[PDB]
RNA sequence: CGAAGGUGUGCUGUGAGGCAUGCUGGAGGUAUCAGAAGUGCGAAUGCUGACAUAAGUAACGAUAAAGCGGGUGAAAAGCCCGCUCGCCGGAAGACCAAGGGUUCCUGUCCAACGUUAAUCGGGGCAGGGUGAGUCGACCCCUAAGGCGAGGCCGAAAGGCGU
RNA sequence: AGGACCGAACCGACUAAUGUUGAAAAAUUAGCGGAUGACUUGUGGCUGGGGGUGAAAGGCCAAUCAAACCGGGAGAUAGCU
RNA sequence: CCCGGCGAGGGGAGUGAAAAAGAACCUGAAACCGUGUACGUACAAGCAGUGGGAGCACGCUUAGGCGUGUGACUGCGUACC
């Protein structure tokens, strides 16, 4: 569905943030694109009673879509959508509608 | 003993009137510039003078 | 909120607390007590404590330290009543319902 | 024992 | 029976290794990481606790009760803490006054 | 006064419920349009 | 750049109702002409739910009544300690069966439950707690009675019984 | 000796008051009858609905009895409200 | 962070487009219960309105004799099914 896997250096689209780099993620099969390029500060009170009571007043993911700008080689976005053949047993990623497999 | 209709709203809205509360009003004696409380002299202390339940 | 305090539940049915507020109003304030603290009726110690929080949150929401004052408002309403049951007469005359309420104390400016 | 308590 | 002179004293008295070796042994089934959290390099807390206590007034030590915003602001201003620091000793304190009432011989079971 | 109740285990099987429903076409019948027809967590024996 | 719904207002129709719009509201609605109805409530000692009334009235469960000093606590008439006082004692004591099924003990907490308060409890949440060759059940034995190979009966189901 | 006498337990219910939204869907209080007998009671068993049981009142058969309770025929029928 | 019993409950601050979304949480009507304000009201008889109607509180307008509320006094006058 997403196929976009971990360490899947992506950009960002639809808005906010955008045109950022942002890679890895940990969007999950019909989870979360945390990416890296989505997070405004973050609320939180000093509640951990550990040696650490820090706050986390600070730091955050922000979900958003997985329509993100798709991977990425040249410029941007270049859809996925195609299937490589013969090549693993599980899967076979394909990548955008310039070159081959990637 | 039964009744049989009843205006809850104006008719016992007039009996309340007997069951509004009170105000007292009393001083602050010499010593406590304030409560004395009642007819009394002080609590804090409970005294009017002196060694009466426990002060000085 | 002009500094308020209110409560809700705790137990203590509308119009038995709704007559102690009477007692008080216009100058209050400096009537944290007194005109309380020497009335003994249930609702009189439960207006009292919402009525200190309340003269309370004159240090923390607002300025205007506690002296001035005047508790233009206080109005108590019908909070939900709990639902219960008694034996009686094989079961006829069993209701019972706790009733509660609040206080809602106020302190603006004369 | 002081420190066993006032510590733990 | 208790108060913070007398808690105060509790942390003076622990020149002799002050628990170096002692309370740093004190939990053989550590909590992954519960040792320094509690010790602290002792200084990071164990230190300002006292200097908190020092910037106190006899009335102030004696009665934990009576001490306001009025005061909390004038003792970190002093010690050079926050005022949030304050009120955490203040609390751990308050658990302490409870905890040694309810007791007799050892306390355990 | 006595309240017709008055209960005995052991006086609560052949003499009534229990598993002694497994003793007649009707007794076994009961179990049946008890248990399956609208499934009854069921409890008899105790 | 605010739908349905709720609430106000103004205009409009003979009326059932119609529209325009303030505010609320947080997502949908539907001119028109036609089509089909779980199609329109004030009553049926109607059904369900919510809230009144009486009314802060009656009542707080055996007339064996309790007083005081301490403790604890935000607060004690009721809880813990103590001294008195009174009540039961073929029992209002002790043990067990039946039945109950953790109610036992310790620590805790007081929302709901205690016909009030509750720091207290058979309440909540935790833990802990019932150790058998001689006691009991299993287990041998059989009573009433039950079941019953084969068997005798009986449309079937099934009844009776060695 | 005795369906003998007096009288607790135990069994039963003649009278009055109270209760009658009760402490209680039959009791409490003061009296009352039997109390070695057709006595009284624990445990378990057996009789099933037109059927049982009955020192007989149509009484009792789970707060139900001139035909129990539960489910079904069932939306019985209702020239009546 | 602050009141409080280290309660309940609340008041700020912060999250959020909104907390007039705070967990009782969408919209939140009606009965029913309150606080505030304008007027009527303690010598007057009844289905409580309707017809007439002064005064009072606000609103009118370059008066022009009005709008909203309330309604003293007065003719009538026994709910619905
Ligand atoms: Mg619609
Ligand atoms: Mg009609
Ligand atoms: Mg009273
Ligand atoms: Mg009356
Ligand atoms: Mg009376
Ligand atoms: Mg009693
Ligand atoms: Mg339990
Ligand atoms: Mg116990
Ligand atoms: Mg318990
Ligand atoms: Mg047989
Ligand atoms: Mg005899
Ligand atoms: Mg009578
Ligand atoms: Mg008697
Ligand atoms: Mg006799
Ligand atoms: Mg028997
Ligand atoms: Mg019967
Ligand atoms: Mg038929
Ligand atoms: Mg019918
Ligand atoms: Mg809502
Ligand atoms: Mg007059
Ligand atoms: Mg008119």
């Amino acid at each position: 569905a997403a196929k976009i896997r971990r360490d899947d250096e992506v950009i960002v689209l639809t808005g906010k943030d955008k045109g950022k780099r942002g890679k890895v993620k940990n969007v999950l099969s019909s989870g979360k694109v945390i990416v890296e390029g989505i997070n405004l500060v973050k609320k939180h009170q000093k509640p951990v009673p550990a040696l650490n009571q820090p706050g986390g007043i600070v730091e955050k993911e922000a979900a958003i879509q997985v329509s993100n700008v798709a991977i990425f080689n040249a410029a941007t976005g270049k859809a996925d959508r195609v299937g490589f053949r013969f090549e693993d047993g599980k899967k076979v990623r394909f990548f955008k509608s310039n070159s081959e497999t990637i | 003993a039964v009744q049989q209709n009843k205006p809850t709203r104006s008719k016992r809205g007039m009996r309340r009137s007997h069951d509004a509360l009170t105000a007292v009003t009393s001083l602050s004696v010499d010593k406590t510039s304030g409560e004395k409380h009642l007819r009394h002299h002080i609590t804090a202390d409970g005294y009017y003078r002196g060694r009466k339940v426990i002060a000085k | 909120m002009e500094t308020i305090a209110k409560h809700r539940h705790a137990r203590s049915s509308a119009q038995k607390v709704r007559l102690v507020a009477d007692l008080i109003r216009g100058k209050k304030v400096s009537q944290a007590l007194d005109i309380l603290t020497y009335t003994n009726k249930k609702a009189a110690v439960l207006v009292k404590k919402v009525l200190e929080s309340a003269i309370a949150n004159a240090e923390h929401n607002d300025g205007a330290d506690i002296d001035d004052l005047k508790v233009t408002k206080i109005f108590v309403d019908e909070g939900p009543s709990m639902k219960r049951i008694m034996p009686r007469a094989k079961g006829r005359a069993d209701r019972i319902l706790k009733r509660t309420s609040h206080i809602t104390v106020v302190v603006s400016d004369r | 024992a002081a420190a066993a308590a006032a510590a733990a | 029976g208790f108060d913070l002179n007398d808690f105060l004293e509790q942390l003076r008295q622990m020149k002799n290794m002050g628990g170096m070796a002692s309370l740093m042994g004190k939990l053989p089934g550590m909590g992954q990481i519960p040792d320094n959290v509690k010790s602290q390099m002792d200084d990071k807390v164990l230190v300002r606790m006292e200097a908190i206590i020092n910037s106190m007034t006899m009335k102030e030590r004696a009665k934990p009760e009576i001490i306001k915003g009025s005061r909390k602001r004038r003792i970190a201003a002093g010690s050079g803490m926050q005022v949030q620091d304050v009120n955490r000793l203040l609390k751990q304190f308050d658990d302490m006054q409870r905890m040694m009432k309810k007791m007799k011989k050892g306390g355990m079971a | 006064m006595k309240r017709t109740f008055q209960p005995s285990v052991l006086k609560r099987n052949r003499s009534h419920g229990f598993r002694a429903r497994m003793a007649t076409k009707n007794g076994r019948q009961v179990l049946a349009r008890r248990r399956a027809k609208g499934r009854a967590r069921l409890t008899v024996s105790k």
